[PDB]
RNA sequence: CGCAAGACGGACCAGAGCGAAAGCAUUUGCCAAGAAUGUUUUCAUUAAUCAAGAACGAAAGUCGGAGGUUCGAAGACGAUCAGAUACCGUCGUAGUUCCGACCAUAAACGAUGCCGACCGGCGAUGCGGCGGCGUUAUUCCCAUGACCCGCCGGGCAGCUUCCGGGAAACCAAAGUCUUUGGGUUCCGGGGGGAGUAUGGUUGCAAAGCUGAAACUUAAAGGAAUUGACGGAAGGGCACCACCA
């Protein structure tokens, strides 16, 4: 009986300022219906964008989530939520005769975001070795687990978000890791492969102002 | 560099692509053309010196010696300009400089219809080892006169005794020639 | 094959071989003599050395124990002893 | 009614094709995914439950989406293909690779192909007993 | 001009410098397409251009630089550019029944057969054409000769010799 | 998009490693063990194999508790066939999970006791050590890792071979055996009856360990070789086949 997209709207996402692209898409969003707020339905949205979609001299293996907070006349106002792979190269990476090496870390920002950082990082093979296998022995990887655990403790601890964030986009965390693990056993694809939100602050209207203009 | 489809086709004196027939040319500085309207001032390609006798061949064909008749052959890059500024890439990287894949125990020399004895010269007899030309054949997929009759691929060679002796195509399997004798090969594997 | 004088072998597959299974045993280790260039003291450390030889009237470390033989500390010479 | 967009400017959507053995479903959402636009099953078109998981009925429920979602304005889709995944299965069957081919000619402006499947790092008991199954 | 892009593992590197003619051409020249192998990313990776015609020319492009990804013949994969309905359907080998150790590697033994000879006779019998990774069994053909070639290859992958399944596969191509 | 409950630790995962054997794969910390390598440290025969006896012992099973996601013997349903209570699917108890006791079997396998000696090669790999031109850790100062070449020792494995064996298949041990003796433990005597009966013993039970005979029978069995026939499939030929 009812064609419910005449009872529809249409708002537009707009990315935090770390990037170059802001309105990425539509979201749609029924009317207030009396009782229940079309601001209020909006609320909590999460946008799975890739990275050349957001920033132009990028590749887009990458991705990131974002928070719809705030509904302020047709813009989605909206906050980073996370980080993760591209599953594509996550299954592309992982190959035989190297070794995997993981760890986490609980950290805050400055600002009060509670954030869970994981950590990718392979073995690599020399470029003169004939040894079809490279191994770290588990010794050294406990060393190089412990680097990992180092150096993301740091700097999402030392930042805030707005530069968190900025310090993903070439990844610099991992690009740090690299070099600093050339001496335990030398490292191939070292990746912050996912970043998780574990809590939030009560919520400012004018941090969000300020974290788009 | 993408390809932009019309590139292929982008890829007094003479049009030789030989580069054996270009080698000479240039060297005596004999500026000539090609399909490519224009004069040669670039040749850029790959020959062969043996590691062994330091021998170098513009062929990219064989894989073994002509001077010393080993499997020391070596792919080597050069760049000659019209004048003849030979000027050659030696790779010098311990990957190709490698003894290590080199020294394996060989089985006994063997002599027969069906013997397979492991490729060490250029020309030692083998016997003639041929697939069937039900199965050496592979498909013309292009060629639209093709409805008729059979399944879409072309039909595997069960029957013939060319298939029950395991008969394989020289250039099939080449990739395991590449991997050296001593290695940890799978407990279930036998290879030609 | 099957001519070998094992009365008299070659001194390099004498040297080549495990120290046990030679004709006749002789031990690979020596005794380097540690001359620490701080002090002016003479001293005489073995070659594969377990725990720290300190300096008697320096306190300063000449060797660490590693697996094998021991590594000395920096500018630390030694001098085998023939 | 929708989105007023020029022309040079696609508006995307998000087009979810869940595989099974039974059917294929093809869902297209928002680029958030809380709304759907449109969900064609598989099993909609054909009125035969042995051809419930076909080429064919695939091709049928795409072209009856992509209808819809040209008519709504979408002139673009993300695609998150799917297969079962958890215990059984982990890759995407052909009934998902049809009726992605299937809107790419129907005027679909085709981006990202998303390989969202629920795989497990390590999962529970398999269906099957320890003596097998039929697949 | 929208592009779509695939990777490549390590040992299938070689076979397509092996083949880059013969991947080449057909995709530029028959579609209109324009195609890179990234090797900074290892990928290959394709676009359309101003000279693109067909709007699913992209699609099935794709799926013959997939299959061929995926170890089938370059010939055999070709004719998912031009037939309507070829298609793929993967497998784990453990997905059908839980082997291991050796158990799982006599699984590729009855699936291959004793030089090939029951991959080579299921292929011929079903219209199909399936390619043997170590854990994963991918085959090529239309719908219903796929639906008959996965039971021909999970018959022999829990327990039953390739004379049943030789004989089981012809009651079923009677149809 | 959240919240919860329990199991699981894929890919990395290798003819790699460890453990007496079953067996063992998320980080971190703690608790004690262990081989191998290194030794110009110590004791100076302290040993090898082992009836009695003892610890551990896959899965399933039995009692208590706790926990009950997945899967799930049994059981209850619903379905194609001359026949089916079977090959199917839906649920699903016990169990699969943790803790405390039992229980002691497996195609527990290398279907191959343990210690020691001798007897052909060849590289790869795991751990430790030794030596060395080189390249990277931003070079450099020595470090120390990461690779690279070689050597030693003990490992898991290969590959090779007219060593010698073997009924052969095959084995570098299954060799050094009529030219028969290094030391030592368990254990077989044509095939069934039968691992049954009875007795003893352990256990709550299930069962485990030990274990016959009367009687029956001319074979049973192992390797290797040729066919036959296919309700097995394809290639070649044929107007006693087909197409036109
Ligand atoms: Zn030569």
């Amino acid at each position: 009986v009812v064609d419910p997209f005449s009872k529809k709207d249409w708002y537009d996402v707009k990315a935090p300022a770390m990037f170059n692209i802001r309105n990425i898409g539509k979201t749609l969003v029924t009317r207030t219906q009396g009782t229940k707020i079309a601001s209020d339905g909006l609320k909590g949205r999460v946008f799975e964008v890739s990275l050349a979609d957001l920033q132009n001299d990028e590749v887009a293996f990458r991705k990131f989530k974002l928070i719809t907070e705030d509904v302020q006349g047709k813009n989605c106002l909206t906050n980073f939520h996370g980080m993760d792979l591209t599953r594509d190269k996550m299954c592309s990476m992982v190959k035989k005769w190297q070794t995997m090496i993981e760890a986490h870390v609980d950290v805050k920002t400055t600002d009060g975001y509670l954030l869970r950082l994981f950590c990718v990082g392979f073995t690599k093979k020399r470029n003169n070795q004939i040894r079809k296998t490279s191994y770290a022995q588990h010794q050294q990887v406990r060393q190089i687990r412990k680097k990992m655990m180092e150096i993301m403790t740091r700097e999402v601890q030392t930042n805030d978000l707005k530069e968190v964030v900025n310090k993903l986009i070439p990844d610099s965390i991992g690009k740090d890791i690299e070099k600093a693990c050339q001496s335990i056993y030398p490292l191939h694809d070292v990746f912050v492969r996912k970043v998780k939100m574990l809590k939030k602050p009560k919520f400012e209207l004018g941090k969000l102002m300020e974290l788009h203009g | 560099g993408w390809i932009t489809p019309s590139n292929i086709k982008q890829i007094v004196g003479c049009l030789t692509t030989d580069f054996a027939m270009q080698n000479v040319l240039l060297q005596m500085g004999l500026h000539v053309l090609a399909v490519n309207g224009m004069l040669i001032r670039e040749a850029r390609s790959y020959i062969l010196r043996c590691h062994g006798c330091f021998k170098t061949t513009s062929d990219m064909s064989r894989v073994f010696c002509s001077h010393c008749g080993n499997k020391t052959l070596k792919k080597v890059s050069v760049t000659v300009s019209d004048d003849g500024t030979l000027h050659m890439h030696f790779s010098r990287n311990p990957k190709v400089l490698n003894p290590r894949g080199l020294r394996y125990s060989l089985p006994t020399p063997k002599g027969g219809k069906y013997a397979i004895n492991p490729h060490l010269t250029e020309d030692q007899r083998f016997p003639q080892l041929r697939l069937s030309q039900k199965a050496r054949q592979k498909t013309n997929v292009f060629a639209p006169d093709y409805i008729a009759g059979v399944s879409p691929f072309v039909e595997n060679d069960i029957s013939s005794r060319s298939a029950t002796l395991q008969v394989r195509d020289s250039t099939l399997g080449a990739g395991r020639r590449r991997l050296n004798p001593n290695a940890s090969r799978k407990k279930f594997v036998k290879k030609r | 094959p099957l001519a070998k004088d094992l009365l008299h072998p070659s001194p390099e597959e004498e040297k080549r071989k495990h120290k046990k299974k030679r004709l006749v045993q002789s031990p690979n280790s020596y005794f380097m003599d540690v001359k620490c260039p701080g002090c002016y003291k003479i001293t005489t450390v073995f070659s594969h050395a377990q725990t720290v030889v300190l300096c008697v009237g320096c306190s300063t470390v000449l060797c660490q124990p590693t697996g094998g033989k021991a590594r000395l500390t920096e500018g630390c010479s030694f001098r085998r002893k023939q | 009614l929708g989105p007023q967009v020029a022309e040079g400017e696609n508006v995307f959507g998000v087009c979810h094709i869940f595989a099974s053995f039974n059917d294929t479903f093809v869902h297209v959402t928002d680029l958030s995914g809380k709304e759907t636009i449109c969900r064609v099953t598989g099993g909609m078109k054909v009125k035969a439950d042995r051809d419930e998981s076909s080429p064919y009925a695939a091709m049928l429920a795409a072209q009856d989406v992509a209808q819809r979602c040209k008519e709504l304005g979408i002139t673009a889709l993300h695609i998150k293909l799917r297969a079962t995944g958890g215990n059984r299965t982990k890759t995407p069957g052909p009934g998902a690779q049809s009726a992605l081919r299937a809107l790419a000619r129907s005027g679909m402006k085709i981006g990202r192909i998303e390989d969202v499947t629920p795989i497990p790092s390590d999962s529970t008991r398999r269906k099957g007993g320890r003596r097998g199954r039929r697949l | 001009e929208e592009t779509r892009k695939i990777p490549v593992p390590a040992n299938r590197y070689t076979p397509l410098k092996e083949n880059w003619m013969k991947i080449f051409t057909p995709i530029v020249e028959h579609l209109g397409l324009q195609i890179r192998f990234n090797l900074k990313s290892r990928n290959v990776e394709i676009r359309t251009c101003k000279e693109t015609k067909d709007v699913s020319a992209l699609t099935k492009a794709a799926d013959f630089v997939k299959a061929f990804i995926l170890g089938f013949q370059v010939e055999d994969a070709l004719a998912l550019i031009r037939l309507d309905d070829l298609f793929l359907e993967s497998f784990e080998i453990t997905d059908v029944k839980p082997l291991k150790g050796d158990h799982l590697s006599r699984a590729i033994g009855r699936i291959a057969g004793k030089g090939g000879k029951t991959k080579f006779t299921i292929e011929n019998v079903t219209r199909t054409r399936i390619v043997l990774a170590d854990v994963k069994v991918h085959i090529l053909g239309s719908f219903q000769n796929i639906k008959m070639a996965r039971t021909a290859i999970c018959n022999l992958i829990l327990g039953n010799p390739p004379s049943k399944v030789y004989g089981n596969i012809r009651a079923v191509a009677s149809r």
